[PDB]
RNA sequence: UGUGGACCCGCCCCUUGGGGUGUGUCCAAAGGGCUUUGCCCGCUUCCGGAUGGGCCCGCGUCCCAUCAGCUAGUUGGUGGGGUAAUGGCCCACCAAGGCGACGACGGGUAGCCGGUCUGAGAGGAUGGCCGGCCACAGGGGCACUGAGACACGGGCCCCACUCCUACGGGAGGCAGCAGUUAGGAAUCUUCCGCAAUGGGCGCAAGCCUGACGGAGCGACGCCGCUUGGAGGAAGAAGCCCUUCGGGGUGUAAACUCCUGAACCCGGGACGAAACCCCCGACGAGGGGACUGACGGUACCGGGGUAAUAGCGCCGGCCAACUCCGUGCCAGCAGCCGCGGUAAUACGGAGGGCGCGAGCGUUACCCGGAUUCACUGGGCGUAAAGGGCGUGUAGGCGGCCUGGGGCGUCCCAUGUGAAAG
């Protein structure tokens, strides 16, 4: 996907489990179980007092490595929820959160995210019945993301609907299993988010 | 409209025309206060009517001149050499603020 | 001061002095090194410091500073500066862009290459 | 002569209040009247009174505090903690309805003389009036 | 004379005129007397010619003269439309 | 010929030279084409409209007072000249005026604006794309033609420069599109097309259009996108630490499977429907024909390869520490400061942090800076009270009543183009 590099050497340095690779990370193999130090030679010292500035940093990081956006693009999406009438920190997740890239992942047709930026930028989704290849496009509440007709049965996503025979899919998502069809109901809420991330901290940092 | 100004008369030195002194109250833009500031308009009187001294109205007007662009309209107030002699201290003191000094 | 005060007179803007007159605002000016010479730093630090009187397209004879682990430069070296106090040399004030006409990359360099300005090292 | 009679009341005020005085004579003025006529209504003062110091008339102004406190230093809370002049001489300041402060989100007033008469920022807004911002009290 | 035409107001290849009122020596993105209109050749909305027939006709009345596709798209939004 | 219009004088209303009116005088015209008595295109005069302009005025518009006095067409008047029109715009005669500390005069700098950047705001900075106005066309003057010019690709003259020259005499003017050269840190193709939009002339057919629509070049900017995805060891090798037990790079790699940028193949656009022609009346309305530079591009479909990663930083401010090397040297450094033999500050390495087709540097503007303070600062000792008075202008001004309504406040209304 973008960022592309070890990743769990993330899920590491955050202290939390990010879950950036869908299956495994479910596995007693995530390195954050049995190895849950940051990364490199200093990785088992004690720590330091993390400055203030400090603390705001990883927030964002780990907010924003968790969705696998780039900076540029994440900046100009807390940027716009600013602008944005309502509330600065639940509307930020939102935006996010509406990402097709991540609409898709969330609906499981991916895996994990970095697979559902494959998924979209090789044409598999629909939005409305139409190939949208583009993970950022924005869904909008009443859009319909599908898994493209002509796609509809790859190794791949034959075994990953599969698991979604019987699993539940967010509150703000319907999903249909069969016809592989899925709906935006609803922006998310910010307590429907179970994200590991104080957002507040995260606005203190864009605000420095 | 042709605006209107009212001012006090301060020369009659030429012919068929008069001075006249017209000020404006305004708050400054920055700081505030209301600060005074005048403009003399020259203003044309045909008949050598009105003298030193006289409150007039001005009005704007086709060219008479140079200078004049204000005939004289109507006479408001009479006679006040207050607002003359005021006047007339004020460019007196001009003679003090050069190079030189002593008595003026 | 009074309102009236400030009506009168009034405040000041200030003014800003260029810390660097590389004329015609530019971000680097062109220049003929005329002098390589070496300079005592001062204060607390004892050392050899690489220097070049540089005289400009700007019409000015400035010294400029030259960064690195050595030089090439010579009494005829064109050259090209770029601002930047010395902290230690007193009246040294702009930098000689190193990689630029006469002046050389910084040879065998690995780190912090741009400034330097030495290419990046093949490998296969 | 006193340069603003309208500030050097203000002023008496609360030079008394911040040594707790009972009451205190302001030299007489419709206008200074004009002005205790709303700080007694809205709670600053107890009232105010047409005394007489000596031949020529004053305004007796009687002076409200708080209750006692407990701890090092009981000296009650004044009612009036602030109280300062907004318009002065050779700087008077005019505002339009549409900018008539909001004095301490409103535990507070502003007061300002209009050509409806000497009323409070709320006063004015009903009344849909600016005129010049004489002095916030709250 | 004083013209009724169209002002270019899309972009590259995105082209949207504007159906303005001007004297006919402005530059043709300069500015106009009065809009009154729009068009999008490339149909691209279901909207895409707007006319106001009212002030249409009073330009015309004091001898605007449209341009030959002007009052192409003018006639289309039955400006000349006399029955 | 006089519909009418101009002018002198008189009367009327109006009120500056607006509108009527009566004598007197003065002023018109162009022809062409036809599917030829009947229309099409032109012409003349007048009134009205639309658009576009001239001129005049109130207010606003940077720095220097180490520029304090300035002015003789100067300031006004009468008469004339001139103009489309006011006017010392110009001229003759007369009067002696006009401007200045509310900054005249001079000097410096500068196209102005809508806007742009910043700022909580008030402010500060700017006027680059785009749009409006202005001014200019090698430098300086000048008029002619015309509805309009004192005229970029019109004329005249003087000047400087280049080129032709038969020695007398001529020819030029890219601050139009490209392009060359010079200067510079630095700034593009001597491209395609009139298909669209717009302009000029033409009854039209059409012609012209370096306006314009496009393409080209440059990471210069913004946005979008890729360099893969899922599995994968108690965990290769190499490189680096170590208390010699180990720990790190690291699920990273290998490898398994899956998708399929690039690339190939086929379909292939939108922008264009008017002018024109036919029916109807040359009108309304209906019918038909022509036309694409971009471009076989965009978009669609079939096929299909695991396929570029840099750059800066790691003493504190400030996210990120370890070894070696060097020895007040070599060097770093935005400010504090590092280096004098155990350097997390220099150089390399491993490791880490931050961004990522970019990452840094330099330059400049606003910010933080309430650090010119209106919002929003100070002056006993930090910088700052004039050596003291007298007093000019100016600023400020006790209590009561009444008039006006200049400031101030309120309502309605017009204006505040587009873009942003
Ligand atoms: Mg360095
Ligand atoms: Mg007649
Ligand atoms: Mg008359
Ligand atoms: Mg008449
Ligand atoms: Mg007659
Ligand atoms: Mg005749
Ligand atoms: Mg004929
Ligand atoms: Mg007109
Ligand atoms: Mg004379
Ligand atoms: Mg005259
Ligand atoms: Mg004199
Ligand atoms: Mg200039
Ligand atoms: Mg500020
Ligand atoms: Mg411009
Ligand atoms: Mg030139
Ligand atoms: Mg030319
Ligand atoms: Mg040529
Ligand atoms: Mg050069
Ligand atoms: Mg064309
Ligand atoms: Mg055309
Ligand atoms: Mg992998
Ligand atoms: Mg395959
Ligand atoms: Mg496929
Ligand atoms: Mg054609
Ligand atoms: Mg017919
Ligand atoms: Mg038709
Ligand atoms: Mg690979
Ligand atoms: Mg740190
Ligand atoms: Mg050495
Ligand atoms: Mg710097
Ligand atoms: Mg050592
Ligand atoms: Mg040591
Ligand atoms: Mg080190
Ligand atoms: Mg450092
Ligand atoms: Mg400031
Ligand atoms: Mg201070
Ligand atoms: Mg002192
Ligand atoms: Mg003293
Ligand atoms: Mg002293
Ligand atoms: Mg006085
Ligand atoms: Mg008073
Ligand atoms: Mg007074
Ligand atoms: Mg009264
Ligand atoms: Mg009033
Ligand atoms: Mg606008
Ligand atoms: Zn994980």
């Amino acid at each position: 996907g973008r960022y592309i590099g070890p990743v769990c050497r993330l899920c590491r340095r955050e202290g939390v489990k990010l879950y950036l690779k869908g299956e495994r990370c479910y596995s007693p193999k995530c390195a954050m179980e049995r190895r849950p130090y940051p990364p490199g030679q200093h990785g088992q010292k004690r720590a330091r007092r993390p400055s203030d500035y400090a603390v705001r940093l990883r927030e964002k990081q780990k907010l924003r490595r968790i969705y696998g956006i780039s900076e540029r693009q994440f900046r100009n999406l807390f940027e716009e929820a600013s602008k944005k009438k309502g509330v600065t920190g639940s509307v930020f997740l939102g935006l996010l959160e509406s990402r097709l890239d991540n609409v898709v992942y969330r609906l499981g047709f991916a895996v994990s995210r970095r697979q559902a930026r494959q998924l979209v930028r090789h044409g598999h989704i629909t939005v409305n019945g139409r190939r949208v290849d583009l993970p950022s496009y924005r869904v909008r509440p009443g859009d319909e993301i599908a898994v493209a007709e002509k796609s509809r049965n790859l190794e791949l996503i034959r075994q990953n609907l599969e698991a979604m025979k019987g699993r539940k899919v967010g509150p703000w998502l319907s999903l249909d299993v069969e016809g592989m069809k899925g709906k935006f109901l609803r922006l998310p809420d910010r307590e429907d988010l179970a994200l590991p991330v104080n957002e507040q901290l995260v606005i203190e940092f864009y605000s420095r | 409209p042709k605006k209107v100004l009212t001012g006090v008369v301060v020369s009659d030195k030429m012919q068929k025309t008069v001075t006249v002194l017209v000020e404006r109250q305004f708050p400054h833009p920055l700081y505030g206060k209301v600060i005074k500031r005048s403009k003399k308009y020259l203003a044309h009187d045909p008949e050598e009517k009105y003298k030193l001294g006289d409150v007039v109205e001005i009005i704007e007007s086709r060219p008479i001149s140079k200078r004049k662009r204000f005939r004289v309209l109507r006479l408001v107030e009479s006679g006040r050499m207050d607002l003359v002699e005021k006047y007339l201290i004020r460019r007196q003191n001009y003679q003090s603020l050069s190079k030189r000094g002593g008595k003026a | 001061p009074t309102i009236n005060q400030l009506v009168r007179k009034g405040r000041e803007k200030v003014r800003k002095k260029s810390k660097v007159p590389a004329l015609k605002g530019a971000p680097f000016r062109r220049g003929v090194c005329t002098v390589v010479r070496t300079v005592t730093p001062k204060k607390p630090n004892s050392a050899l410091r690489k220097v070049a009187k540089v005289r400009l397209t700007s019409g000015y004879e400035v010294t400029a500073y030259i960064p690195g682990e050595g030089h090439n430069l010579q009494e005829h070296s064109v050259v090209l500066i770029r601002g930047g106090r010395v902290k230690d040399l007193p009246g040294v004030r702009y930098h000689i862009v190193r990689g630029v006409y006469d002046a050389a990359g910084v040879k065998d360099r690995k780190k912090s290459r741009s400034k330097y300005g030495t290419k990046k090292p093949k490998e296969a | 002569m006193l340069t603003d009679p309208i500030a050097d009341m203000l002023t008496r005020i609360r030079n008394a209040t911040r040594v707790y005085k009972e009451s205190t004579d302001v030299p007489a003025s419709r206008f200074k009247e004009e002005i205790l006529r709303i700080l007694a209504r809205e709670g600053f003062i107890k009232g105010y009174e047409r005394v007489d110091v000596d031949g020529k008339p004053y305004l007796r102004v009687y002076l409200k505090y708080g209750p006692r406190r407990q701890g090092p230093d009981p000296r009650p809370e004044q009612v009036i903690h602030h109280i300062r002049r907004i318009s002065k001489p050779g700087r008077r300041v005019y505002v339009g309805v549409k900018e008539i402060p909001r004095v301490r989100r409103g535990l507070g007033i502003a007061i300002l003389s209009t050509s409806k008469g000497v009323l409070t920022d709320r006063e004015a807004r009903k009344l849909g009036v600016g005129g010049e911002l004489i002095c916030e009290v709250w | 004379m004083v013209k009724i035409r169209l002002a270019r107001f899309g972009s590259k290849h995105n082209p949207h005129y504007r159906i303005v009122v001007t004297d006919a020596r402005r530059k043709r993105d300069g500015k106009y007397i009065e809009k009154i209109g729009y068009y999008d050749p490339r149909k691209t909305t279901p909207d895409w010619l707007k006319v106001d027939v009212e002030r249409a006709r009073y330009w015309l009345s004091v001898g605007a003269q449209p341009t030959d596709t002007a009052r192409r798209l003018l006639r289309q939004a039955g400006v000349f439309r006399q029955e």
